[PDB]
């Protein structure tokens, strides 16, 4: 039974949020997240938000994660303004007489006609990935990887890149699972795809791994970097670090490069028949 | 289930959204610059729309503020090079040369509802639900967004739309990786959409769909082939096809 | 009721074996090298850091045994800090840590956290809502912290901290506690007292560095936990009673206090050297990408020289009482001399960025932004270039000119688009756009 999943998400625009977002300059990572990935699998099976959290968090956390950068896309940003021509809500509310009620207390008694608006532009600046395809593999529980497949053959709900406004391109669900030893080899048995006849292909293809801890101890090697990227929640977010490393794989030997299989330039249909084929002479002499 | 619409556009030259600098977006796609319009410019120009004006609808459509709203716009891109020009002006005094940045491109648009999210906003209604996806199909065919619109009177509308019901959500953006070139025994919308029946002609050989063009204008497939199951000439025969196949409602 | 820093596990750790934890102070320090400080914001990373540093000055002081390389933290450390237990509380009737008396100026507790909007902050990408969700004990702790180090002004009435404008903050990296701990040891002959003992007096001229490090610009009050079933608002954590209000007076920095800090950066005139990033592009600016360069030439001349290691750099930037961004970064260092000419041209190129960007595509005009193309390309040829940062520093086998091809490719599919054309003309524009390449500019 096959023991890994497979995952490729490409399209026009992708974002993958990091850490360093705490304000209105919102940047993305290079490669996606693990968090991102969990949560579109949770979108795809149907859990929300409060209940992700309980018993189905910690199943997928256990699940070992590669992802290999086919073809990675150019920073791009966004110019974004909101609450042109209408009003911003604010945070301010009456200090209480006493210290004695807060929250839930306080809660109960709150009105519409109690909040307060200021007319204000917000002002913001966003980060996007463009042209960039990635291929994620996920290693576990084989009975967890066919419910994985199954939902992703059809989502209940819509799965996005990271952003609501950024849709794939292809489909999520395209290479079926299979089994696998290491994420090495899951990672080179699916092939590398080309769009048109002549374009560059990379000669080198990067890949980010999680580090498996090996036998009891093997304290982390000097190149593991520290990644917050371990989903705990989603309501409020909360996020654990991670070990991660770095690989590379040459196109040629490990990884395959597939044919075009399709036409790309439409161009409009044929005139300018032929005098000489033989079945011209023959409707011109039914004709005549 | 989902109901995906693409729709081809076609803007004369304008402005209808640009940067902190005054420049058109713009984006990265097959290599080349293309021209963006922003999502959250094509909503709030569908929404807060005088004509989209027609259990509280226009949120569970469009949420605010856990609402999980059903309708989710991506970014328009273009299906050529980005050509911007640049306008020198200046003011007279009846009694200092300046520049602005404008462009026209040709726009791929993409739109998904679920239907289900919708029918469960709404508290189990089925008609209204049906009556949103109707009001919201007419007022995104007819809706543009309100830029440099006094400089630039650009109102143009849609050649073609395209109403699909696949199992999982997928844009068609792939069809546009090679940019156009325009011939002479062409024009520039017609290449664009023979591009679009080229990706789909593809795929299915290795679900149905609705076509829609002003009278026939434009018809989906350089050929006879059956590659869209149905063709309608009129916005309404559409809005009514697709209310018929989300479960038999009158328009 | 009762909280101690020494007992209670407040601070985030992941161990080298992969486990991410939350543990004591006393745990901290008794194990300090199987562990690394784990925190998403990077202003705890190093507020925490900072705090650590002061603690084993203080138990150098008082224990004078210093910390040897590749080994576990002195042991005797331990023991004082136990006897000392009654400085580190935070609630009850008598010694606050970091607190003073209560007031009647009631604030919510959310100014003590940038990120987290308050008062007439607008709350769109943080639904909040004062004094209905609060923070836990191990967020209060954390946000005590960083009033020495990141206290900006509060308009009208409001004075700074003891460092005016927070500037860069530059240190050494390591892969461990105790490496950290040890790779930025230097003490001072004076040492003060530190802010955690007996009431902090500013009393004569001179700082040293105990006294200097724990500076605290307000009093705060820290009035209780309200029982109840919320989540921080800082964490997420899913918690028990949390508190909602404090109490929060302005302490005014008396004129003079000279003091250096030991990690800030300052220009030539004294100030002190802040981020320069910005939300928009004005006349005046254009924005690229994090500013690595600009606290250079003051380190590499004044304050840390030349040493091979990892070089941690920590910018934050502020206008006013508004936060705008914060980012890190760790550039390689080998050590190996300076060239004053190439690295105050280095420290200058935000002014190059904007001079390229400025030029017309025709012609000269006044007022003109000129070719904003330009700008959407920047940003991915300033990370591109920003991975060579410790070879392009020291000009080892990377220079400006090599760092000037990574926008050849890029200016060439723009030139494209702004030159749609199959003629003569088109294509030497189009050759005489390519060549664009921002210049040095030492002043
Ligand atoms: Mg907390």
């Amino acid at each position: 039974p096959p023991n890994t999943l497979f995952l490729r998400l490409e399209g026009a625009l992708q974002s993958w949020g990091s850490n360093e977002a705490k304000f209105a300059l919102r940047r993305t990572a290079d490669a996606p997240t693990k968090s991102g990935v969990l949560g579109l699998l949770c979108a795809a099976m149907g859990i929300g938000r409060a209940e992700a959290a309980d018993s189905w968090l910690p199943k997928l956390a256990n699940l070992r994660m590669g992802v290999r950068i086919d073809r990675p896309g150019i920073r791009w940003w966004d110019f974004h303004t909101v609450g042109a021509g209408q009003r911003m809500r604010m945070a301010e509310l009456k200090a209480p007489k006493k210290p004695s009620m807060v929250g839930a207390a306080l809660a109960e008694t709150l009105t519409p006609s109690k909040v307060k608006t200021r007319a204000e532009t917000l002002l913001s600046r966003r980060e996007y990935l463009a042209d960039a395809s990635f291929l994620v593999a996920l290693q576990g529980e084989p009975e967890l990887v066919a419910k994985l497949s199954a939902a992703l053959a059809k989502p209940v709900w819509a799965i996005y890149l990271g952003r609501k406004s950024c849709p794939p391109s292809r489909p999520v669900c395209e290479h079926p699972p299979g089994f696998y030893n290491t994420l090495e080899e899951a990672l080179s048995a699916v092939p590398l795809q080309k769009r048109w006849h002549n374009e560059p292909l990379p000669q080198i293809l990067p890949c980010v791994m999680d580090w498996i801890p090996g036998y009891d101890g093997e304290h982390a090697p000097d190149d593991a970097e520290i990644h917050y990227d371990l989903p705990v929640s989603f309501q409020p977010p909360r996020h654990l670090p991670r070990f991660v490393i770095r690989r590379e794989l040459v196109v040629g030997e490990d990884v395959q490069v597939s044919r075009e299989t399709g036409t790309s330039v439409w161009r409009p249909k044929g005139t300018r028949a032929d005098y000489n084929n033989s079945e011209y002479k023959k409707v011109r002499a039914e004709r005549l | 289930m989902l109901i995906e619409i693409h729709m081809i556009q076609n803007h004369s030259p304008a402005n209808l959204n640009r940067d902190d600098l005054g420049a058109p977006k713009t984006c990265y796609f097959g290599g080349v610059l293309r021209s963006r319009i922003s999502s959250q410019c094509i909503k709030r120009s569908i929404r807060t729309s005088n004509d989209f004006k027609a259990l509280a609808p226009d949120i569970a459509l469009c949420g605010r503020m856990t609402v999980e709203a059903a309708l989710q716009v991506a970014h328009a891109i273009s299906t050529h090079i980005a050509r911007p020009e640049i306008d020198y002006f200046v003011a007279a005094d009846d009694v200092h040369i300046g520049e602005s940045m404008f462009a026209s491109a040709c726009f791929y648009k993409y739109f998904s509802i679920d239907w289900e999210q919708l029918v469960k906003n709404l508290k189990g209604d089925t008609n209204l639900a049906a009556h949103t996806v109707g009001a919201f199909l007419l007022a995104a065919a007819k809706t543009n967004p309100s830029g440099k619109q006094n400089s630039f009177a650009a109102h143009n509308y849609p050649d073609g739309i395209l109403v699909e019901f696949k199992n999982s959500p997928i844009s068609y953006a792939n069809a546009f990786v090679r940019p156009v070139s325009v011939v002479k025994e062409s024009d520039l919308v017609e290449q664009s959409i023979g591009q679009l029946s080229n990706y789909v002609n593809d795929i299915r050989l290795g679900v149905i769909g609705f076509w829609f063009s002003p009278n026939n204008r434009y018809p989906l497939g350089y050929k006879h082939s059956k590659l869209a199951s149905r063709n309608i000439g009129n916005l309404n025969e559409l809005v009514g096809a697709v209310l018929d196949y989300i479960g038999g409602f009158k328009w | 009721v009762m909280y101690n820093l020494l007992c209670d596990n407040w601070v985030n750790v992941v161990y080298l074996s992969g486990k991410p934890d939350r543990i004591s102070l006393v745990q901290t320090l008794k194990d300090a090298h199987c562990l690394q400080l784990a925190y998403s914001n990077p202003m705890d990373r190093f507020t925490v850091f900072r705090f650590l540093l002061a603690l084993g000055y203080w138990c150098f002081a008082n224990t004078n045994v210093e910390p040897e390389p590749d080994k576990p933290l002195p042991v005797s450390w331990i023991p004082w800090l136990e006897e000392n237990k009654e400085y580190f509380e935070l609630f009850g009737d008598g010694k606050r840590f970091f607190q003073a008396d209560p007031s009647s100026r009631i604030r919510a507790i959310t100014d003590l956290i940038h990120e987290i909007p308050t008062a007439h902050n607008l709350c769109h990408f943080k639904h909040v809502t004062d004094y209905i969700d609060g923070l836990c004990e191990a967020c209060c702790i954390k946000g005590l912290l960083r009033l020495p180090v990141f206290t900006t002004v509060g308009g009208r009435g409001i004075g700074a901290g003891i460092n005016n404008t927070p500037p860069f903050y530059l240190l050494w990296h390591a892969n461990d506690l105790a490496g950290m701990l040890a790779q930025n040891w230097q003490p001072w002959d004076n040492m003060g007292i530190p802010a955690w003992l007996g009431s902090f007096q500013k009393e004569s001229r001179e700082v040293g560095l105990l006294a200097g490090m724990t500076w605290l610009p307000r009093k705060v009050y820290l009035h209780d936990p309200v029982p109840g079933q919320a989540a921080c608002c800082s964490c997420g954590l899913p918690s028990e009673a949390l508190v909602y209000s404090c109490s929060i007076e302005v302490e005014p920095v008396p004129k003079g206090l000279e003091w250096k800090d030991p990690h800030g950066v300052y220009t030539d005139q004294g100030k002190s050297l802040q981020s320069k990033i910005k939300l928009m592009s004005n006349d005046r600016y254009t924005f690229a990408d994090r500013d690595w360069y600009s606290p250079l030439f003051s380190y590499l001349h004044a304050e840390g020289n030349s040493r091979q290691g990892k070089l941690w750099l920590v910018g934050f930037a502020s206008d006013k009482a508004k936060s705008i961004d914060i980012w890190d970064k760790i550039i390689e260092l080998e050590g190996t001399d300076t060239n004053d000419e190439l690295l105050a041209q280095l420290a200058n190129r935000a002014t190059a960025l904007n001079a390229m960007r400025k030029k017309p595509l025709r012609g000269d005009f006044k007022k003109s932004v000129g070719t904003p193309q330009i700008a959407d390309i920047i940003p991915h040829a300033e990370n591109r270039i920003a991975i060579n940062a410790g070879k392009m520093t020291e000009n080892r086998g990377y220079s400006w000119q090599d760092a000037d091809t990574e926008y050849g490719e890029l200016l060439t599919k723009v030139a494209y688009s702004l030159e749609p054309a199959q003629t003569v003309d088109a294509r030497l524009k189009r050759g005489n756009f390519i060549s664009r390449k921002p210049w040095p500019i030492i002043p």
